[PDB]
This record gives C-alpha cells, structure tokens and sequence, in this order.
C-alpha cells in the first residue's frame, strides 16, 4: 500500500492496501462506500483494459498503414479491403448484441458473483473466477496467472492507468492539431517550440458534423475554439 | 437521517417520512394542520395524476408531428378537433363537467368519509369504491393488475415512484406552456433546437426570459 | 435450483416454480395478487395459442399462395357468405365459445357437461386445461408438454409481433421478409433501415397505406406506432 501518491498524506481508512494499485488516493471521497467500491474497482479494470487496447489500436494501426487516421478510422471510406463502405446499421446491429450478451454476463457476475461461471449451453468446463474483475480459465489460454498473481494484479493497472491518460492524450493530440500521436510527436521533434502544447491548444480540427451514409454527428472537443 | 429536498435543514415537525416523496419541502408550513394535509397528499396527487397524463399527451402528439404526420401541436389541437369532427364546443364541456363532477364529488366524500361510497348506493359496486388510503383507492377498477396487494414492499416503492414521475410532470406541464409563451413554437421544436445548437439556442437567448438580452 | 429467465438472478417471492413455464421472469411485480395471478395464467396461454394458430397460420398460407399478403388478405378474400354475415357468425360462436371459457375461469365445477348432449360430460380437469375431448392421445408426459406449450407459445407470440412490425415497415410476408435478410444482412436489418441521433430522427416510411376502400365505406389501416417508430 505504501509510497503514496504525495509523502505527507495520510491514506483513508478503506484503502488498507487490499486492492491492486492501492495508493492512499480517492480525494473525492467515491469508495467510501463499501459497495460502491467494487463497483468503480470494475469500471477501472473496463477502463484501463479498454483504453490498452485503445493505446495498442492507435499506435499500431499507423505503424501498419500511416495513411488511414484514426479520429476518421471509423468513417465507411476508410473502412479496409472488403469492409470499404459497409453499411454502418448493419454493424452497429452485430456490435449491440454481440456486447449485450458479454457485459451483461459480466455484469451478472458483478451482482451474482458465482451463478455465472459456467458456459450455459454446454454444460460442461467452468471458469474458475478466483475475485471479481478477474475471470481467468479459458480467459487465461496462456496460463500466465497462478503465481504471483497480487504482483500482475499491479502491473495491469499500472500499465492500464497510463494507459488511459496516453489514449486521453491520442485524442487531445489530435483534436487540436489534426495529427496522429506519432505523428505529433514527428512534429515535435522536428521544431520543439512551434508545434508544443502552445498555439495549438484553442485551435480545433474538428467540424460540426461528418455525414455518415445520411445520418450526422455533433463531433465536439473537449474545449471550446477555433 | 433521511434525505431532505435542502441538506443540513432538519424536516419539519408535521412532516416525519410516511408520505411517498417526502421530502421535507414545506417552508411556509401550509401542512401544519394534520388534517389540510390529508387534503393537500390528495391535491398532489391528483395533479400529479393528470400532469403525467398530461405530460405524455403533449409529448407523444409532438412526437407525431415534426415527423411528417398530420399532428396538430398542444396548443392548436382545441381549435382543430372542434373544427375537423363538427363537435359543438359548450356540449363537449358541459359533459365534461356532468361525467368528471360525478367521479370527483366521489372523491369529495372520500375525503370527507373515506369508509362511505361502499354502501351499494352506486349500481351495486360496493368495495369497489371503498379506497384504500389517501389519494389510493384501488380495488377491482382502479388496480385492476391488483399491484396495490400481495406484496406491499414493492408497493410502498410503487408509491415512490409515482410521485417523483409525478412532481416532474408537473413541472413539464409548467414548462411547455412556459416555452410556448416565451418562443411560440411547438415542444419538441424547442427541444430540436437546443439539440442544433446548445449554445445560443437556449432560454437566455429569447429576450423574453431575461430582459438584459 | 431451476433454470431462469437470467441464471445469476433470484425469482421474486411470488413465483415459486409451481406453474410450467415459470422461469422467474415478473420484474413489474404483475403476479403478487394470486387472484389477478390465475386471470394472468388463463390469459397468457390463450394469448399464445391464438398466436401459435395465426404464426403457422401467416407461415402455411404464404407456403401455397405467393399471390396475396397476409396483412391485406382480411380485405380480399371475396367470401360469397358476406362481410357482415361472417361477422355475425364469428360474433355468436365466439359470444358461445368465450363465456363457457370465461365461467370456467370464474367457477371452474360448473363448466363440465355438454347441456344439449348430457349423456356427455367433460372429466373435471385444471382451470385453462380442459382435456377430455381437446385432448385425445396426449403424447409421454403430461407436464412436459405443458412447458412445450409455453415455449412455443411464447415464441409465437414475439413471432406475430415481428410479422406485423415486418409487415408495416418492409411490407411483405414473413418469408419475403426472411429472403431480404438471407440474400443481404448486412443492409436489411431494423438498424440499418433506421437511426435516431440526436438532431435528427431517420425513419422508415410506411409500406402500408392509409385507408383502403373495401366496398363503400372506407376502413382506415393505420401504421400501428407510425411517428414513434425509430
Ligand atoms: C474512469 C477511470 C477510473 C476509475 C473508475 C477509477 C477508480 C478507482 N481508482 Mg483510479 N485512476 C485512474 C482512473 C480510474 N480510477 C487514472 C487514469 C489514474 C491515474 C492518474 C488513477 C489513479 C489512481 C490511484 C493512484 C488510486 C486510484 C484508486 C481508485 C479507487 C478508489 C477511488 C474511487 O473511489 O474513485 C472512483 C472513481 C470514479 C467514479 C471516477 C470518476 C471520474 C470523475 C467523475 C471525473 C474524472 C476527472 C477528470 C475528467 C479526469 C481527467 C483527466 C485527464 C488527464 C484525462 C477506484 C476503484 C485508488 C485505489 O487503487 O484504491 C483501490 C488509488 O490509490 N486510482
Ligand atoms: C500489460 C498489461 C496487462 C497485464 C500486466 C495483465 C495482467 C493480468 N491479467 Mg490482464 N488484460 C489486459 C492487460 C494486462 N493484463 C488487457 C489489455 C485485457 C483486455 C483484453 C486484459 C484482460 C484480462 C482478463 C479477462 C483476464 C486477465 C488476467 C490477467 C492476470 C493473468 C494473465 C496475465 O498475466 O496476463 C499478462 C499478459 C501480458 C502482460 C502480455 C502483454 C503483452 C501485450 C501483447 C494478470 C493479473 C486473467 C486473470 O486474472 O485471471 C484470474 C483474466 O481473467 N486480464
Ligand atoms: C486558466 C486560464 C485560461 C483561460 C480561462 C483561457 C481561456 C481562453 N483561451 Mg487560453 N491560454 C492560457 C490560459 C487560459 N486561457 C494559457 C496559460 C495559454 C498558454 C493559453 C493559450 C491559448 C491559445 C493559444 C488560445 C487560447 C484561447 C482561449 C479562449 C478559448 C479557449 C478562451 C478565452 C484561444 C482563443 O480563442 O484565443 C486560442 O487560440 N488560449
Ligand atoms: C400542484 C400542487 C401541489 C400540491 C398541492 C402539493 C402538495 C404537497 N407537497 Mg408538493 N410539489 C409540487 C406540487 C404540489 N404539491 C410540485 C410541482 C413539486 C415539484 C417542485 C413538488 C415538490 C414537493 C416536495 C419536494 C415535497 C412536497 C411536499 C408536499 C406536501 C406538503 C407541502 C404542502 O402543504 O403543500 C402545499 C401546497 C400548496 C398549497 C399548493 C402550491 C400552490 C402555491 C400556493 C402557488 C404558488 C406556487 C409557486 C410559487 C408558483 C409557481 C408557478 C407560477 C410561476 C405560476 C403536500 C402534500 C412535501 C411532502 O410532504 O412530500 C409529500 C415535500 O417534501 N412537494
Ligand atoms: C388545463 C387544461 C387546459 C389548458 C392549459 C388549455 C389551454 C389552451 N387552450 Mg384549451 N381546452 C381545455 C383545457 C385547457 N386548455 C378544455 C377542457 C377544453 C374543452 C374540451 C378546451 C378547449 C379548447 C378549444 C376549443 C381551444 C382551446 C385553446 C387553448 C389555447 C388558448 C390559446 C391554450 C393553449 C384554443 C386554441 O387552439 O388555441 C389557439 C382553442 O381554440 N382549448
Ligand atoms: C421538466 C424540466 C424541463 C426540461 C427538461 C426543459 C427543457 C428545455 N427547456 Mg424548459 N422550462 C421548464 C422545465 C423544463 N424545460 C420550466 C418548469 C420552465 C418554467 C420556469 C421552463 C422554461 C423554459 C423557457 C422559457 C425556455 C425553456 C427552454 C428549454 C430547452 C432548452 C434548455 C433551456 O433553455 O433551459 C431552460 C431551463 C430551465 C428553465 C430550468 C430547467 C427546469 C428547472 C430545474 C425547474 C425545476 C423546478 C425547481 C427544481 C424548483 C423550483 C423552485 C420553486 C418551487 C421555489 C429545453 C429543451 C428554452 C427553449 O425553448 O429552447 C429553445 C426556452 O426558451 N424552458
Ligand atoms: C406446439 C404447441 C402446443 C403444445 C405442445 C400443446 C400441448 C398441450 N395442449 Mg395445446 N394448444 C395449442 C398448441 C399446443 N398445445 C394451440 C395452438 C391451441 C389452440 C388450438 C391449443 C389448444 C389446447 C386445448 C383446448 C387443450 C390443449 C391441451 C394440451 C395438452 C394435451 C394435448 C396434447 O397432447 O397436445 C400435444 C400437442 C402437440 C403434439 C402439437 C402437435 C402440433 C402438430 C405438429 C401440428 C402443428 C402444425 C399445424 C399446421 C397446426 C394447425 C392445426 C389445425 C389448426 C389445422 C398439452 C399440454 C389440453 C389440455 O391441456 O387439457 C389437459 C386441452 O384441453 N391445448
Ligand atoms: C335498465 C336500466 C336501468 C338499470 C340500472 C342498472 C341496475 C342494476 C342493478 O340493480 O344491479 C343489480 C344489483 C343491485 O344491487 C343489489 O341490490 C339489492 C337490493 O338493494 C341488494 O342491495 C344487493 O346486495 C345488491 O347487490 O347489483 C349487483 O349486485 C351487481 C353485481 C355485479 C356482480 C359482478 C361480479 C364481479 C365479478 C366478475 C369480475 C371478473
Ligand atoms: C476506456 C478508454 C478508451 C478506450 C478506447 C478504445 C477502445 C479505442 C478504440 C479506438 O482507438 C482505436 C483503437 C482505433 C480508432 O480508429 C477507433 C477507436 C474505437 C476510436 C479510455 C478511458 C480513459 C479513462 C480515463 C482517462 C479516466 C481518467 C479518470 C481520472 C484521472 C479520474 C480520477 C479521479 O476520479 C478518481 C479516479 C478518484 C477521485 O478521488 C479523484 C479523481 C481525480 C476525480
Ligand atoms: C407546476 C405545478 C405546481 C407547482 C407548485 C409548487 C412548485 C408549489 C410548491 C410549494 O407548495 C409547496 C410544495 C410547499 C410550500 O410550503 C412552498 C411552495 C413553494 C409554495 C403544477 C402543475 C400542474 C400541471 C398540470 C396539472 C397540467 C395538466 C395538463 C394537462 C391535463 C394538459 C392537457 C393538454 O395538453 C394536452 C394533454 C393536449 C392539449 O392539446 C390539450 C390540453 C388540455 C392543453
Ligand atoms: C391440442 C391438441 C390436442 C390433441 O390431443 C392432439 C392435437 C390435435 C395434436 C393437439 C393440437 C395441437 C396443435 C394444433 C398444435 C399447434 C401448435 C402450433 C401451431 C404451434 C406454432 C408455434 C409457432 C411458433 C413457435 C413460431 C415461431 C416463429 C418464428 C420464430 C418466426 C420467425 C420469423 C419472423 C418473426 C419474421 C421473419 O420474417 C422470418 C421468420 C423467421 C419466419
């Protein structure tokens, strides 16, 4: 639990190192609640596995094409080889009920910790969930848990809460300038003092609506002006 | 120790929570007698009843409208029904009065003798009608689920939750012909409107709700 | 112990499995009242054997007749017994059929022997279950089919429900509808016909018209839920 996030402040009493990542922080007082804990315990591990699969979607996905960008990779024109102008309500219909099903298993793993284990239709190999957040079994084909698992507990969130300030970075580097986080950092690295956070925070790249297929969007940055 | 509508100020002495949406809102104390307050959780209920029907019934027209149907809007639905179906207008309000003035002089002596209306003095209906608490009849007619029995827990929630739905109601009920009078359009006009642009497209960008435009 | 309608869930203290079909699934509080409860019973199995009886209905009649469209056949059908004559046909042997049904549900030992034909007699049987001469060479388990009835049941009554929403927004039968969705998925769904974002409400049209004419007076077919549609 020790070495907390600033020397002199003493940790509150429901953060007596249990969880994983557990640095004497919430300075808004949200895990006070024993039960609401738990909940924003989930919707951290959603979002820092979420966001390490946002991290290692961006920088990759201009690595293996510096072409497509990835703020209009969702547009039908920049869709690849057999996907360039699908129509977007059919895979929006593939996307809602492919996750409906999964979070809502998860999610019934939240309120009914143990009642979902099993795969219902084949009754047959469960998922050993060893705690909440962490299913495992055939989640782990590579069998990587089952040691230390208090130390990889860590390095998830660690590696995850970086994570999520690097992928709010990947969209703030590209609202403002309109320019890909390798991308951004070529243009920092060829003049440091004209393309910095400077004369470019209050600029945004974004229009006010991207038609898609007959449908517009809003399409807001996270500041005013431009 | 329960929520109250302002933190920190205690509730009032009249006003302990056995109410449903209680909470703690009467500053001026017009709930003070035990007795006008047995009157006034009918008289929110009641309105709170026929704001949520009202509430959906300005909302689900306008839904119509603005879509392509031919939908009147709130305000000009009077004129054009009166008009369309050649319906005299003082006979459509007359027996209005003669079928509401029956079903709420029914209520008039429940407050004032809730265990009466239960005599078979009506067509033979008697506990029917016999209400079950303030502002609850229930019974065959009025609950016809039966939700009002078998598990009263959920019912005390029931409760809840028709007068939280039922306070905002009347709050949307006040609201659309607050931004009737203030634009002078429909009220999914000005929702559309707000949704273009949130900015500027507002209510402090009328004139007509602050006067330092 | 028993399958539910969600596996991690608990039944609400009103349904205890006694009833076939009772995975647990009441979360509006619907069958707390056990008097409201037999009404709710008595009505959902004939809510589901009319829809059992009009989806292989819909399905039987688009197999043999391509030509006419279930949802304007009520219109064409030219019997020479009448409009109004079926009408008050159906009107009489349904006023029979329904009260005999109906005073079974209130008093279930009173709807026993046929009055015409005393000699015969219904045995006294389960309220919604008559038996006797409705069920002739029942096949294995009696209680197995009582969920068998159900869930095909229930099934056919989202079915119907999906013929006429496929009917009002594509327009044509429920195989029609099926050879939109197998020869392009990917472009025939109910997401990709419509969108709302909000700014703007993108909607199918109708496929229905307004009014027909039908023999004199005109009878107004209205698109069930048209403005509220996404
Ligand atoms: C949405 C993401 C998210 C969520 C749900 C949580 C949730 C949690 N964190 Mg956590 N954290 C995050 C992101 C997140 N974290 C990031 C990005 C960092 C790196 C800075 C950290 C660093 C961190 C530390 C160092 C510690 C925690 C701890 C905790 C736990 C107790 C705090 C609490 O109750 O807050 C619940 C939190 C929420 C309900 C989130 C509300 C968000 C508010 C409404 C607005 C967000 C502010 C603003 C928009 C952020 C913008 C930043 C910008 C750079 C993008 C809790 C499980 C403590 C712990 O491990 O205890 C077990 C702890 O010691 N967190
Ligand atoms: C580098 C980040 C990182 C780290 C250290 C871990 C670490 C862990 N995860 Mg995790 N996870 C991550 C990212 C990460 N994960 C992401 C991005 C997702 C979303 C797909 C998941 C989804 C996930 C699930 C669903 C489960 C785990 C499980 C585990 C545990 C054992 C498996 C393991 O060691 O994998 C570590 C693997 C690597 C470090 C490889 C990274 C190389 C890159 C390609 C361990 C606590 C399992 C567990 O705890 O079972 C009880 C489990 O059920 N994680
Ligand atoms: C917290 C202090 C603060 C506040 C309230 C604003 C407020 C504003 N800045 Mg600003 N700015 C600040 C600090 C601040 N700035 C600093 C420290 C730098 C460096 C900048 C650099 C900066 C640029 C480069 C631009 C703005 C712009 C703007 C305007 C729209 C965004 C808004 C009036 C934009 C504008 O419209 O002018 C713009 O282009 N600012
Ligand atoms: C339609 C009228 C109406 C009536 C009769 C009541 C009656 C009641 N409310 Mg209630 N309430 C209403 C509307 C109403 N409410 C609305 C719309 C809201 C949302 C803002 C609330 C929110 C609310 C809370 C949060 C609480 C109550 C409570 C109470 C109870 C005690 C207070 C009292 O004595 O009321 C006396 C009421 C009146 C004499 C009628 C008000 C008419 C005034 C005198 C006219 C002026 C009002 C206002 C200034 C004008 C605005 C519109 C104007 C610009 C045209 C009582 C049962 C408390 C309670 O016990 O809960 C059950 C409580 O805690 N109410
Ligand atoms: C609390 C209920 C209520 C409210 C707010 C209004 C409000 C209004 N009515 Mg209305 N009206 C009501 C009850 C109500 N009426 C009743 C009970 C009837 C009789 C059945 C009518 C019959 C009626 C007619 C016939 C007309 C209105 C019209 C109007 C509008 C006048 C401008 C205004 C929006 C007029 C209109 O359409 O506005 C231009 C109009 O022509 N109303
Ligand atoms: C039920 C809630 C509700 C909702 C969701 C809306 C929504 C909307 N209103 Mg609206 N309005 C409401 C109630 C509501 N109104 C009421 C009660 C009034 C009368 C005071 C108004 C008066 C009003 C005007 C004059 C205008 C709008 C407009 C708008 C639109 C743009 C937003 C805006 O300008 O903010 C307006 C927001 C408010 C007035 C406040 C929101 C509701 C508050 C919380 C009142 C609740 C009562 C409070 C809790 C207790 C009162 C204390 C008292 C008892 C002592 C938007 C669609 C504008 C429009 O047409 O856009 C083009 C516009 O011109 N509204
Ligand atoms: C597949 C659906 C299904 C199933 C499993 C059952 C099962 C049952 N019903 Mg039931 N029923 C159904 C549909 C079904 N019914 C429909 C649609 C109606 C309305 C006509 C009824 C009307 C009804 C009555 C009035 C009674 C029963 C009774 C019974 C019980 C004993 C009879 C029996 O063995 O039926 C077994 C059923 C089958 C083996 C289904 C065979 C289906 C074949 C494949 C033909 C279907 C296709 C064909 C095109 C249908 C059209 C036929 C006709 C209209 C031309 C049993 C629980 C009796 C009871 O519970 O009393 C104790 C009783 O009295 N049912
Ligand atoms: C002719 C038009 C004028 C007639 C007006 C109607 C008169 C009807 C009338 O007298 O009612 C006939 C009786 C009148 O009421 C009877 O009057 C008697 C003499 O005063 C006694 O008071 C009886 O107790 C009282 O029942 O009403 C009924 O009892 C109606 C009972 C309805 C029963 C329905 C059962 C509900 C369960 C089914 C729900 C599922
Ligand atoms: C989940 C997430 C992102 C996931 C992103 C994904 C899947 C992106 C996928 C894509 O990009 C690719 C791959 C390719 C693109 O072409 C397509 C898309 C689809 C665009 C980010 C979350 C990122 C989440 C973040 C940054 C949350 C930060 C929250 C903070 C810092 C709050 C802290 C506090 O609230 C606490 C915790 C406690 C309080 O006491 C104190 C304070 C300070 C209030
Ligand atoms: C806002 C409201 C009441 C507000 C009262 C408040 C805030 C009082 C608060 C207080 O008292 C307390 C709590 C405690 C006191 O100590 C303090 C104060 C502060 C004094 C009622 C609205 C009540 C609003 C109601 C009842 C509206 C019903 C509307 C209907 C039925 C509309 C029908 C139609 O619109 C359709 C459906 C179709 C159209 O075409 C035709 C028509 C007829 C126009
Ligand atoms: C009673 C008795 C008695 C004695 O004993 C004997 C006997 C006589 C044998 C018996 C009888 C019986 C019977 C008659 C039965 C019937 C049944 C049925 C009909 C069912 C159905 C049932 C039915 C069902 C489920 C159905 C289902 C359906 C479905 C899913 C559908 C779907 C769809 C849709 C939506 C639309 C699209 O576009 C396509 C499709 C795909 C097409």
């Amino acid at each position: 639990d020790r070495k907390l996030w600033a020397p002199g402040v003493v940790a509150p009493e429901y953060l007596k190192g249990d969880l994983a990542g557990d640095y004497g922080w919430d300075p808004l007082g949200l895990g006070a609640d024993p039960t609401a804990l738990k909940w924003y315990r989930q919707s951290e591990l959603q979002h820092a596995r979420w966001a390490m699969l946002g991290v290692a979607g961006v920088l990759v996905q201009e690595i293996v094409k510096p072409d497509v960008y990835f703020y209009e990779a969702g547009l039908p024109q920049n869709l690849p080889e057999p996907f360039t102008n699908i129509n977007m309500g059919g895979l929006l219909a593939w996307e809602f009920i492919l996750m409906h099903w999964v979070e809502v298993r998860r999610w019934q793993d939240y309120k009914n910790f143990g009642s979902v284990n099993e795969d219902p239709i084949f009754k047959g190999n469960k998922v050993p969930n060893p705690e909440m957040g962490y299913p495992g079994g055939i989640f782990d084909p590579f069998g990587f848990s089952k040691g230390n698992l208090k130390e990889l507990q860590t390095k998830e969130i660690k590696n995850g809460r970086l994570a999520m300030i690097a992928y709010m970075a990947f969209i703030l580097q590209a609202q403002a300038t309109g320019k890909g986080p390798l991308a951004a950092l070529s243009a920092h690295l060829s003049n440091p003092f004209g393309n910095n956070i400077l004369k470019n925070i209050g600029t945004c790249t974004v229009p006010h609506s991207v038609d898609v297929q007959g449908l517009t969007i809003p399409l807001t940055c996270l500041w005013p002006g431009s | 120790v329960r929520p109250v509508w302002f933190p920190g100020n205690p509730p009032p002495a009249h006003l302990d929570g056995s109410l449903a949406g209680d909470y703690g809102f009467d500053p001026l104390f017009l709930g003070q007698e035990p007795q006008t307050l047995k009157w006034y959780v009918q008289a929110e209920l009641v309105h709170g009843r026929f704001a949520m029907l009202g509430a959906a019934g300005i909302i689900l027209t306008s839904i119509g409208a603005k879509v392509g149907l031919g939908f009147p809007e709130w305000y000009d639905a009077g004129k054009v029904v009166v008009e369309k179906n050649n319906i005299d207008f003082p006979t459509l309000m007359v027996i209005q009065f003669y079928l509401m003035g029956w079903a709420e002089t029914k209520r008039w002596y429940d407050f004032k003798n809730p265990g009466s209306q239960a005599d078979g003095s009506f067509l033979g209906f008697t506990e029917e009608f016999k209400g079950l608490e303030n502002g609850y009849p229930g019974g065959r007619f009025f609950d016809p689920m039966g939700l009002s029995r078998g598990d009263a827990a959920k019912y005390q929630e029931y409760k809840q939750k028709e007068v939280k739905n039922g306070r905002l109601a009347m709050i949307a009920c006040l609201g659309f012909a607050a931004q009737y009078a203030a634009t002078g359009k429909g009220p999914l006009d000005n929702l559309a409107d707000h949704l273009a642009d949130p900015n500027h497209v507002n209510f402090a960008t009328n004139g007509v709700s602050i006067p330092i435009a | 112990s028993r399958p539910l309608w969600l596996p991690g869930s608990t039944p609400p203290a009103h349904l205890k499995g006694d009833l076939p079909g009772d995975f647990g699934f009441d979360p509006l509080g619907l069958g707390a009242n056990a008097e409201s409860l037999k009404w709710f019973k008595e009505s959902e199995l004939v809510h589901s054997r009319w829809a059992m009886a009009a989806v292989a209905g819909i399905l039987v009649q688009e197999i043999v007749r391509p030509d006419v469209f279930w949802y304007n056949a009520g219109k064409e059908v030219e019997s020479p017994l009448g409009p109004l004559g079926l009408l008050a046909v159906e009107f009489f042997l349904m006023h029979w059929v329904e009260v005999r049904r109906w005073q079974d549900l209130r008093k279930p030992g009173s709807v026993d022997q046929d009055p015409i034909f005393s000699q015969y007699k219904l045995p006294p049987h389960e309220v919604g279950y008559p038996g006797g001469v409705f069920a002739p060479f029942i096949p294995g388990d009696l209680a197995e089919l009582k969920v068998k009835e159900i869930k095909n049941g229930r099934l056919a009554m989202l079915a119907f429900v999906g013929f006429v929403m496929a009917a009002q927004v594509t327009g044509k039968g429920p195989i029609a509808a099926l050879q939109e969705h197998l020869a392009d998925p990917w472009g025939t769904t109910i997401f990709s016909k419509a969108a709302v974002v909000p700014g703007q409400a993108v909607a199918p049209p109708c496929k229905i018209p307004a009014s027909v004419s039908y023999k004199g007076i005109e009878i107004p077919t209205p698109c069930f839920l048209q403005g509220l549609w996404p």
